[PDB]
RNA sequence: CGGGGCGGACUGUCCCCAGUGCGCCCCGGGCGGGUCGCGCC
RNA sequence: GGAGCAGAAGGGCAAAAGCUCGCUUGAUCUUGAUUUUCAGUACGAAUACAGACCGUGAAAGCGGGGCCUCACGAUCCUUC
RNA sequence: GUCUACGGCCAUACCACCCUGAACGCGCCCGAUCUCGUCUGAUCUCGGAAGCUAAGCAGGGUCGGGCCUGGUUAGUACUUGGAUGGGAGACCGCCUGGGAAUACCGGGUGCUGUAGGCUU
């Protein structure tokens, strides 16, 4: 069926997405790349935990799936239903080739996806609150148990699934230089119109 | 493998730079060119007649030809394993000049300025430039403070 | 709310805007490549235009030459000019650009010095004329025209002002099928109705009729043609004087007024200091005007 | 009054084209006299207008002749439009007025007002288009130094209805 | 880190309002570069 | 310009090179030079000129085929 | 201090909205006898001068959007040359030189040629 993923571990040709000149690329297994409760807002979830790699390679959509499944599962009867968000950050875009079952004409046929991932990345984050940061090292765990590299488990010195820091992001909330809506925030800065800061500031 | 096509390989070389297209600036056009002085030849593609080879794009040649649009042109090409002057006829929005000799020229004319008020006035004075000396020693005060002192830093992982 | 926006962030960080005069829509850089630039084997030769625009109140002939930085204009007639020898109303019209064509012709030639050749057609008659270079004498000055974006059509007063400068004396390669007399369907020159448009009949014969026709009409029509009294008769005479009057002193000085002070008619532009101070105290009398609710 | 009398020469509504159409789906003799119709009606002779597309599911292929328009500017248009308001007794409801201040309306059958029937003739309907302009809206379309009219030189439905109202006495907004 | 007399424009504290830049010269304070500099080490 | 420019794709192009009219046959007759593949041979294709005769336009100009990159063929023999 | 005509560089010049405009000018504007074009004197062409800055245009404004130019990002990413360096590999560190680009934060916002006007 599907070949092992030694034969597929490393990045050695030249990025291939599927597009005009590569037609015919059967759907990754990955297709629900949020889970959990992706609507808290941004202070329910302060906490970011991410699985990130250290290696330069890539990763199989089967494998990303299988990581996805037992973190949720983990989380899901430890955390409770809804008291986590995970996000995947890596999306299978590089399109794997297979030849047929002599060296003739040997180029090959899509068989699958992987995303490549680099030295410093993040494949996998985790947001809770901020006594279940144990619960969230374990999960990511049990998920790095699915994946051929090396990978390392570290929380983040930022507000959940943004990109300021936990001591810099109440001041900014207090001081509305940060004004939440949804998952994340955006940010303001003070160089827009001054009827939008009086729509603001108000 | 590849074909001969005469524009083969030529997707960004013979476009236009960005927000830089439509009609061509009239500058260009009347500029002159006497014959004897040395080219850049880029060769846009808003203009498809007499337009160089790719091989002569980013090249530099001197005019031995001028016509109503265009100019022969000698520059130096390298086949495989000599150097030979091709002449080729290239229009004047493909070509433009070379601040390298104007520099010469001005340098030139100051040479010669400079020697005759030397010869007048008695002196001996420098006329070639030379390469970059060494640094001529010196003394560099502290004003009264101290050095800060520099440290490597602590590793923290962030990305 | 519902419709995407066209004109936003993206649409003018690609956005490429035209030259400066194509997008004040004076300059058709088409036809300007194809009239100013010269020859590359001439090399310096400078190659010469007569623009010629007419505006609502004034018709401008001017004669130039490219250069690098910019146009170099060798003469300039004006309809404005115009009214100091024999006319005194009656400008921006056919006749008018004649003579600002001819006088432009004139004082370019004097200038060069070769008035006392090169006399052109010192009697007007709307025909076919061109001047020729006579031997041991210099050559006739060439001109080619700029009629800018004015639709060329037959009857039109960049012909007008083209004729007035061959009659002057210059030599502009043209045709006879965009003047006035020109009969289309018959592929003909008539050339008296030419020198009736030269000499502003049609519109003397505009007033003979609107005078026999009308009396509050007409003088709503040519109200400053009753002051100075120009009457339909007397139109071609006075044209003729003025011709004369050109012939005799085509030269053009100005007057000095130097006498004038400093004043600023246009408000200076603000600076960085008072606009932060302009929106900080805009800020505070925000929130004084919330704190009196 | 001092403040009100100052806009009055160059700022009044005036009445640019009426813009008269006819489209029928077929061509031939139908065409000759939905063009003779408006030959009677407006004086004028009016232009042929093609189809652009074939659709055929009411049936017309391209380059075909499908209606007849006509545009009619001045005293004629003005008093046209009033024979159109006579028709539509100075009422037109809620929305024929375009965000560009111009409106217009349909009319079922001609010979109401204005000329008598012809037994040749038939029985068309037709639609008026008035595009309303202001005195400095023709540097749109002038062809050296051409502009934009500016923001507050433009014609809003607020002040095409309340112009509307003025010259005709009519009535926006009817019961529903 | 600034003080005196003349010129515009800003602010929802506008008669009793406040604050900003620019033009004249008078000074006030501190910093640096050239000066037979001038001495002293 | 997200359209179109005969077609593959790339480039180029907006009072254009697109679309609609008007007039035409520079898709004609000639010698040489050059570029492209290159051995610096040929063909093919192309680029600057020059000499005629013309077309168009008020004119400057532009035009010796197709906006550019492909669309084609020695000796011998036959035919005009 | 500005404007017309023709420009050069071609957004610091564009776009959106708001305010001001003395004098010349540029326009809007009035008209269709002639020239010439239209279904339509709206456009184009012609003949004017009663009114007008409403509009175009110009200048200024906006914690404006774009654009331009700096800082930061960052000596980071990448990279020339070197090693009997490390590591099972994947890759990584060092020596010798070069060295970016977003996000984010400042400042700026048309210069100028020739000819001809107005501004006491
Ligand atoms: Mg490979
Ligand atoms: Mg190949
Ligand atoms: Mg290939
Ligand atoms: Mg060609
Ligand atoms: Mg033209
Ligand atoms: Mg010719
Ligand atoms: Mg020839
Ligand atoms: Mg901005
Ligand atoms: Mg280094």
């Amino acid at each position: 069926g599907r070949r092992p993923a030694r034969c597929y571990r490393y990045c050695k040709n030249k990025p291939y997405p599927k597009s005009r000149f590569c037609r015919g690329v059967p759907d990754a297994k990955i297709r629900i790349f949020d889970l959990g409760r992706k609507k808290a807002k941004v202070d329910e979830f302060p906490l970011g935990g991410h699985m990130v790699s250290d290696e330069y390679e890539q990763l199989s959509s089967e494998a990303l799936e299988a990581a996805r499944i037992c973190a949720n599962k983990y989380m899901v009867k430890s955390c409770g239903r809804d008291g986590f968000h995970m996000r995947v950050r890596l999306h299978p875009f590089h399109v794997i080739r297979i030849n047929k079952m002599g060296m003739r004409g040997a180029f090959g046929k899509p068989q699958g996806t992987v995303a490549r991932v680099h030295i410093g990345q993040v494949i996998m984050s985790i947001r809770t609150k901020l006594q279940n940061e144990e619960h969230v090292i374990e999960a990511l765990r049990r998920a790095k148990f699915k994946f051929p590299g090396r990978q390392k488990i570290h929380i983040s010195k930022k507000w959940g699934f943004t990109k300021f820091n936990a001591d810099e992001f109440e001041d900014m909330v207090a001081k509305k230089c940060l004004i939440p809506d949804g998952c994340g925030v955006k940010y303001v800065p003070s160089h827009g119109p001054l009827d939008k800061w009086r729509v603001l500031h108000s | 493998t590849n074909t001969k096509g005469k524009r083969r390989g030529t997707r960004y070389m013979f476009s236009r730079p960005f927000r830089k297209h439509g009609v061509v600036p009239l500058a260009t056009y009347m500029r002159i060119y006497k014959k004897g002085d040395i080219v850049d030849i880029k060769g846009m593609g808003t203009v498809q007649k007499g337009m160089p080879h790719k091989c002569y794009h980013g090249k530099t040649g001197r005019v031995y030809n001028v016509t109503q649009h265009a100019v022969g042109i000698v520059v130096n090409k390298q086949v495989k394993g000599k150097i030979l002057a091709k002449r080729i006829n290239v229009r004047i929005e493909h070509i433009k000049h070379s601040k390298s000799r104007d520099s010469f020229l001005k340098r030139v004319k100051e040479n010669d300025q400079k020697k005759k008020e030397a010869k007048e006035k008695g002196t001996w004075v420098q006329l070639k430039r030379q390469p970059a000396p060494p640094r001529e020693a010196h003394f560099v005060r502290t004003n009264g403070k101290e050095p800060e002192l520099l440290e490597p830093i602590p590793y923290e992982f962030m990305a | 709310g519902f419709v995407k926006v066209v004109k936003n962030k993206a649409y003018f960080k690609r956005y490429q805007v035209k030259f400066r005069r194509r997008r004040e829509g004076k300059t058709d850089y088409y036809a300007r490549k194809r009239l100013v630039i010269q020859d590359k084997n001439k090399y310096n030769t400078p190659k010469y235009r007569m623009i010629v625009r007419v505006t609502n109140r004034d018709i401008i002939c001017q004669i130039a030459y490219a250069r690098i930085e910019g146009d170099m204009i060798v003469c300039a007639a004006y309809a404005h000019e115009l009214p100091k020898y024999g006319v005194k109303v009656g400008l921006t019209n056919y006749a008018a650009a004649y003579c600002t064509g001819l006088l432009l012709a004139r004082r370019l030639l004097n200038r060069f010095g070769m008035d006392k050749i090169y006399e052109g057609q010192v009697e007007v008659t709307g025909d076919e004329y061109n001047v020729e270079s006579i031997d041991g004498q210099p050559g006739a000055f060439t001109c080619y025209l700029d009629a800018g974006l004015a639709r060329t059509t037959t009857g039109n007063k960049v012909f007008g002002a083209l004729k007035g400068a061959v009659d002057g004396g210059l030599s502009i390669p043209h045709s006879t099928k965009r003047f006035p007399g020109y009969d289309s369907e018959s592929k003909e020159f008539n050339a008296e109705v030419h020198r009736k448009h030269i000499m502003g009949q049609n519109v003397a014969d505009y007033m003979r009729y609107l005078m026999e026709e009308d009396e509050d009409a007409y003088k709503k029509q040519f109200s400053q043609y009753i002051k100075n009294s120009v009457t339909p008769d007397m139109m071609e005479e006075m044209y003729k004087k003025a011709h004369a009057a050109i012939r005799e002193n085509p030269v053009y000085e100005k007057k000095p007024k130097k006498e004038v002070k400093k004043k600023r008619w246009n408000r200076p532009k603000m600076s960085l200091a008072q606009k932060k101070d302009r929106v900080a105290q805009k800020k505070a009398s925000f929130l004084r005007a919330q704190e009196r609710a | 009054q001092d403040q009100g009398e100052k806009e009055n020469p160059m700022r009044e509504l005036r009445i640019r084209k009426l813009c008269l159409n006819i489209c029928v789906g077929e061509s031939g003799d139908r065409l000759t006299r939905a063009a003779k119709v408006l030959e009677q009606l407006t004086g004028q002779t009016p232009v042929f207008s093609k189809a652009r597309y074939t659709v055929r599911s009411f049936g017309i292929r391209r380059n075909e002749k499908i209606a007849v328009h006509c545009t009619v500017r001045g005293a004629k248009a003005e008093e046209i439009l009033e024979k159109g308001l006579k028709v539509r007794e100075y009422e037109l409801r809620k929305n024929n007025f375009s965000d560009t201040g111009n409106f217009g309306f349909g009319i079922q059958e001609h010979i109401d007002l204005g000329i008598k029937y012809d037994p040749s003739i038939g029985i068309y309907g037709l639609d008026f288009y008035v595009v309303l302009g202001r005195p400095g809206f023709s540097i749109a379309d002038k062809k050296r130094r051409t502009g934009c009219i500016g923001a507050k030189h433009r014609i809003s439905k607020e002040e095409a209805m309340r112009w509307f109202q003025q010259k005709y006495d009519g009535i926006i907004l009817p019961g529903k």
